[PDB]
DNA sequence: TCAGGATGTATATATCTGACACGTGCCTGGAGACTAGGGAGTAATCCCCTTGGCGGTTAAAACGCGGGGGACAGCGCGTACGTGCGTTTAAGCGGTGCTAGAGCTGTCTACGACCAATTGAGCGGCCTCGGCACCGGGATTCTCGA
DNA sequence: TCGAGAATCCCGGTGCCGAGGCCGCTCAATTGGTCGTAGACAGCTCTAGCACCGCTTAAACGCACGTACGCGCTGTCCCCCGCGTTTTAACCGCCAAGGGGATTACTCCCTAGTCTCCAGGCACGTGTCAGATATATACATCCGAT
């Protein structure tokens, strides 16, 4: 219930993290312009699924985004996730 | 020193064999709270909500890079670019 | 032999938007199939949305949430406005 | 418009008063009560030649219908000159009544060249087209010449008249003469729907035979003769109760000796005669081989077979004809040309016997079938017996249909048999050089067989004609044959 | 004691009684509300009027007075948010809206 | 002899080379190789095979013997290719 | 010399003529025979209402058009103008189908 | 407080497939979610398959057609075999 | 009268009364049959036994007794038809099966 | 072609920890016994799909040929990611409060279900008249050459 | 660098057939009135989320090389386009049967409810061994040359 307003918000997703995440995908020779683009497309994905999860949270008149709300947002989004109940 | 291209294949063989969660949990925590501040204010979260959301986004982005690697090697190269990572999510049905 | 359809209502909405433009028959069938689709999406989503809270009935708050959740962006704002306007005018009488 | 309507109704009642049976009990009862209170036997030489006295007899029947302003049906036999009676009636409106047009005749495409040969051969002073050609060339045949009004007689086909209904509404017709009119045996055909959209003064009709299947066919022929008289479907079938199919008291058919005679003129073979020889007909009831006795049970009782059972009367028709049409009754590859082929068809066993008796006599035969795939079996069997032949059929050509006839009608032609199908080649061809003609199966139209029986039995036939029908014992065909036998006495005993 | 349709109490065209019967008999939940069919009828009003108004403008473009499935195709997929709704559905007799890639036409 | 039905160009070859040519012109492609045609016949055969299997399942459930248009609509909707106009 | 066009002018004119049109594009009776041939295998002797064959033809036409449009994007990514089998199978390897 | 979780049935099937292999709790949770997903697919498809025929009850033939329609190819035949075997053993005894 | 469960009449391990109650109270249709929960119990038996058998083989392959979600991941996406069923779902803590493109690694 | 490090694999002692079993309370699965509706199953009516053939028409398809612009190996070269190494630095673990709110029970009504009268909106059947499709013809205009 | 020449769009005219109107009926909406019972609200409890702070050390970052891959450019074939000429298969019409899919309509049996006892499985405590770190043994594989 406090606010430690810390800057440098989105690009805490660092480039060695994103490069490991690409090496799992099977890639070899990453360019230098992948990074800002991949932060953009991750933000787009996360926007959509959090919008739906907070809609499901707000409907049942609560304040805590649970895990089941996120599973339902992913369920109707197209991509089901097993492992977290439901 | 190694030839440039050996350590990369060793990292491919390492990170495809493990299963750990791969981007760090506290900056992802701050990214989710920063990006969910906009819709409703001052919410709560469980821990398992942030874990579910991280694991989903990680698997999404891994599959995206695999498809981008195919779409890069199609143009007879070995380097991914912005052009093919936006071709892949154009041709997927997302753009 | 009796078959029901959303034909005459689409014709009424056409003639209170465009006072002179007509609709064909194929387009009438295609928009009948459209409104069946959108009805089935919204009602099927509000079913499982009411199931997720262990709540038996389906009410206007469920349709509220489902139309906010199902159709995108700037269109949800106007749809919510139209629905609440109709519900207030209905309960006033 | 009621000027001839008075002349038509009074000439209906100018004969025996059975016409009052329905006209009193029908707008078309309005003009009834308005009116209820109220030759040339010299062979006229405006034609270029002679007219036979029976041909004179038909022409006088036409001007009978002309002066009294009613229509008719000329349903005589081919070879008697239905064309020459028709042409001389037109010159009656050029040399006696002198009405120079217009005229429209409609015929099948195969006969159209024979018309304009026959016009100038007898009335050379007639200006007449044959409207042929494509969408380019028909425009000059309309705009430059048909719109130029420089014609008397227009000779069209059954199918160009469907494409060209719009430039022919501009001309009001004095005559419409429809030849070979088995096309309007349906009332709901596309061609008949176009015909009523025209305008006419007279409406003639020339066919080979009347109805083949039902009474319902014949009134639709007469509905588009004079629609003011009938215009009704309930009132013709129910008044007659469909061919007296319930009692055979043969007193309702006395009414056919009152109704048809003001409109019909059909004449018998005994006029000249045409072939100058009567003919015979036999039925050869044959059995089933043991292989096709299985396939009759492989279909119904559902027993190697693996058969689709879509059309019951057609799948079983192959089984009654020949087992090897089912493509699985054949022994597997490699395919052998062998005598076990004819062993499993009882008809071929007789046909092997029948051709041996007639090879000595040299009686060259014509063979008909309802299926072209079964001619393909006889295509190989005549080679396997080393018999020369030709095959005129659908999908061969048009130019091929000229030559192989001229092979078979050539003198000392060494072709033993000759293959055809039933409804294909009735186009006025000459095959009288053959003396015997056999069939292979029955047909739902008895006159389609019977018109095919006069392939060789026409003018120029000198030897005796025998017809042998291969009938399968206690099978599907003995139902079809008796149903075909039932329809044959029908139009026989109405007319004769 | 004289009837009044509750499609008219809300001031709509789509039938509230029909959508109430259909949402009941289509076994969506065990009990159905009172304001729920009214809310659905209103959102169907708005969506149908919106797609059909864009269709009317696209039909008026080609100097027509009667609308065609081609006009509904150009009404949907030349829009953005309505394209986002109807992205996964094909339309009969629709065809493709015209485009040619830019580095393909000659110069 | 030639008395058999084995000599016939088979049935996927009815989708002619100019038909796929026109069908790619509507898609907006300028220049087409020569090896598109057989692969496209393969792709169409795969797609139709899946859809017509789902349609015959929906018919054979209802104890009919004839495939309706609503049948094909339900198959294409279940697969995710919803078709407006025939419902 | 007679009047020819450059190679490619007729192609763009065809593209304009078919994107402007809305007709049904591969013919009807060969497609009829293809559907009967493709469904003979799953169960024998079915019947088809003709509107069902029209529905199946319109759906496959729309699908195959969208596939060629995606293949054109992939070919123009490879710095060419011709489409090949390589990209007509990449464009549905990347789709989720192969 | 009462929570139904499919866990002991999965453990029984595991003990009669591999009689010595154990399972962690994360895998048990993930397979709980698996059977709820597959159950909801088959039941939700059989419901609309019964709605298309204007039939009110859901029955064995609906589940037959749904599990034939839903899970792909060769895997459907053995599932149909297991289902018919169980139903015939149930009605016979 | 001694109560005998009908998970034993059909001879199954999955419950039948539970799936009957859940199928009823999840408002799928308005009436249920008697054979439907038995049939669903049988197909859930088959699917669970099949995926768990492949996971057991893949666990014994890495010389481990107790199974991991990684082993479920390998057993799911190493088959073909069971990959075709679950092709759109992800899995928690599962990872990616090893493959590198062919013309990338040196030779 | 052979020695040289820095990698990946048996390998055995050595802790934590979490799965597996055992033993207790209570919630729902079932046995059963009566009722009522839904769906099966015969039984007429009629109308669109099927087979195996005829006929004609006429745009599409098939083929062929010359030729030209695109795909495609080589080839040079110049930035630009890869690798490694010091140097910050912030994530991670491990305690320690502190309280917002998730969740559960207790009454107790507003409100849907359900029912029978009742009666106006909507669905088939009819006609009918302009909106659109089509056809010469004419003007414009885009693409191919000097 | 502006003329020839073919393609396309824009003008009139006919004509035809489907979209819009009206009419009758009939059956789902609508009204009015009980009646059980979900959910609404109030209140209490206890739990998991939030904010701290300190300590350690993997991990990110910013720097320098340096070679290898992206990219433009160049011939060189060679395969697909555009147009002209046969040729064939779609596309209508037509024959002649018959047959499967929709409406009443009527009478069994299947399932849902309802009350009633017992046992199944779920939570909650104990109390043991498979997985993991760890860690020093020996172990298989790319990298300047020759
Ligand atoms: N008096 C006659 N003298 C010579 N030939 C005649 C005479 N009458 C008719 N014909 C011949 O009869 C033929 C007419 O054939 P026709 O029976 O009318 O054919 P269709 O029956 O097909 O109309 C003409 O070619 C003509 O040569």
């Amino acid at each position: 219930r406090h606010r430690k307003v810390l800057r440098d918000n989105i690009q805490g997703i660092t480039k060695p993290a994103i490069r490991r995440l690409a090496r799992r995908g099977g890639v070899k020779r990453i360019s230098g312009l992948i990074y800002e683009e991949t932060r953009g497309v991750l933000k787009v994905f996360l926007e959509n699924v959090i919008r739906d999860a907070v809609t499901y949270t707000e409907h049942a008149k609560r304040k805590t985004v649970t895990a089941m709300d996120v599973v339902y947002a992913l369920k109707r989004q197209g991509r089901t996730l097993y492992g977290f109940g439901g | 020193r190694y030839r440039p291209g050996t350590v990369a294949l060793r990292e491919i063989r390492r990170y495809q064999k493990s299963t750990e969660l791969l981007i760090r949990k506290l900056p992802f925590q701050r990214l989710v709270r920063e990006i969910a501040q906009d819709f409703k204010t001052d919410l709560r979260f469980q821990s398992s909500a942030v874990m579910a959301l991280q694991e989903a986004s990680e698997a999404y982005l891994v599959a995206l890079f695999e498809d981008t690697n195919l779409c890069a090697i199609h143009a007879k190269r070995v380097t991914i670019m912005p052009k093919d990572i936006q071709l892949a999510r154009r041709i997927r049905g997302e753009r | 032999t009796r078959k029901e359809s959303y034909a005459i209502y689409v014709y009424k909405v056409l003639k209170q938007v465009h006072p002179d433009t007509g609709i064909s028959s194929k387009a009438m069938s295609i928009m009948n199939s459209f409104v069946n689709d959108v009805f089935e999406r919204i009602a099927g989503e509000a079913s499982r949305l009411a199931h997720y809270n262990k709540r038996s009935t389906i009410t206007s708050r469920e349709i509220q949430t489902a139309v906010r959740l199902l159709l995108p962006g700037e269109l949800a704002k106007h749809a919510v406005s139209e629905g609440t306007k109709a519900v207030t005018k209905y309960t006033s009488a | 418009d009621l000027e001839g309507t008075t002349k038509r109704f009074e000439h209906l009642l100018s004969l025996s008063g059975l016409f009052k049976h329905f006209i009193e009990s029908k707008k078309f009862r309005q003009v009834l009560d308005v009116l209820e209170e109220n030759q040339f036997r010299e062979s006229p030489a405006y034609v270029n030649g002679q007219l036979r006295p029976y041909q004179i007899q038909g022409v006088n029947w036409l001007v009978s219908l002309h002066k009294n302003k009613i229509a008719g049906i000329l349903a005589d036999e081919m070879g008697l000159g239905k064309t020459l009676q028709t042409i001389s009636f037109l010159g009656y409106l050029r040399y006696i009544e002198k009405i120079p047009g217009p005229f429209l005749v409609i015929a099948p495409k195969s006969t159209l060249n024979n018309w304009l040969r026959e016009i100038n051969r007898w009335t050379p002073d007639v200006n007449a087209f044959i409207l042929q050609g494509d969408k380019e060339e028909r425009a000059e045949l309309i705009q430059k010449k048909l719109l130029g009004c420089d014609f008397d007689v227009v000779i069209a086909s059954y199918e160009i008249i469907i494409r060209e209904k719009s430039p022919l509404k501009k001309i009001n017709w004095e005559y419409i003469i429809i030849d070979e009119a088995h096309r309007i045996k349906n009332e709901e055909s596309m061609l008949s729907q176009v015909l009523r959209e025209f305008t006419s003064r007279n409406r003639l009709l020339i066919t080979g035979t009347p109805l083949q299947n039902n009474l319902h066919e014949l009134w639709a022929l007469l509905n588009f003769l004079l629609p003011d008289i009938f215009s009704d479907a309930q009132d013709f079938d129910d008044w007659f109760s469909s061919e007296s199919t319930e009692e055979d008291q043969d007193k309702i058919v006395k009414q056919l000796h009152t109704v048809l005679q003001p409109f019909l003129l059909r004449r018998i073979k005994s006029d000249v005669e045409t072939s100058l020889l009567p003919k015979k007909e036999l039925n050869l009831y044959v059995g089933m081989s043991s292989m096709q006795k299985k396939w009759y049970k492989k279909i119904l009782e559902k027993d190697e077979s693996k058969t689709r059972l879509l059309n019951i009367m057609m799948q079983l028709r192959k089984c009654c004809n020949h087992p090897y049409l089912f493509k699985g009754a054949e022994p597997g590859p490699p395919y052998t040309t062998d005598e076990h082929l004819v062993y499993n068809a009882a008809k071929l066993q007789v046909l092997d016997k029948l051709l041996k008796k007639l090879k000595e006599e040299g009686s060259r035969v014509l063979i008909f079938s309802q299926m072209s795939r079964l001619l393909d079996i006889l295509e190989d069997y005549c080679y396997f017996r080393n018999y020369e032949y030709c095959r005129i059929d659908g999908s061969t050509a048009h130019e091929d249909r000229i030559q192989a006839i001229d092979d078979y009608n050539a003198p000392d032609s060494k072709k033993f048999v000759f293959l055809l199908t039933t409804r294909a080649g009735g186009l006025g061809i000459n095959l009288t050089s053959a003396d015997v003609v056999v069939l292979y199966d029955s047909d739902w139209n008895p006159q389609a067989d019977l018109q095919a029986m006069d392939r060789a039995h026409r003018i120029g036939q000198k030897k005796q004609v025998k017809v042998f029908r291969l009938v399968t014992d206690n099978s599907v065909e003995e139902k079809i044959l008796e149903r075909a036998t039932q329809k044959l006495r029908l139009d026989q005993l109405v007319i004769q | 004691a004289k009837a009044k349709t509750r499609s008219s109490r809300a001031g709509l065209q789509f039938p509230v009684g029909r959508v109430h019967r259909l949402l009941r008999k289509g076994n969506y939940a065990e009990r159905v509300g009172a304001g729920a069919p009214v809310y659905l009828a209103a959102v169907l009003e708005y969506l149908t009027a919106e797609i059909l108004e864009l269709a009317g403008n696209a039909a008026r473009d080609n100097k027509k007075t009667r609308i065609i499935p081609r006009h509904l195709q150009l009404a949907v997929r030349n829009d953005e948010e309505l394209n986002k709704l109807l992205g996964r559905v094909t339309i009969a007799q629709g065809g493709v809206l015209p485009n040619i890639q830019s580095v393909l036409l000659p110069k």
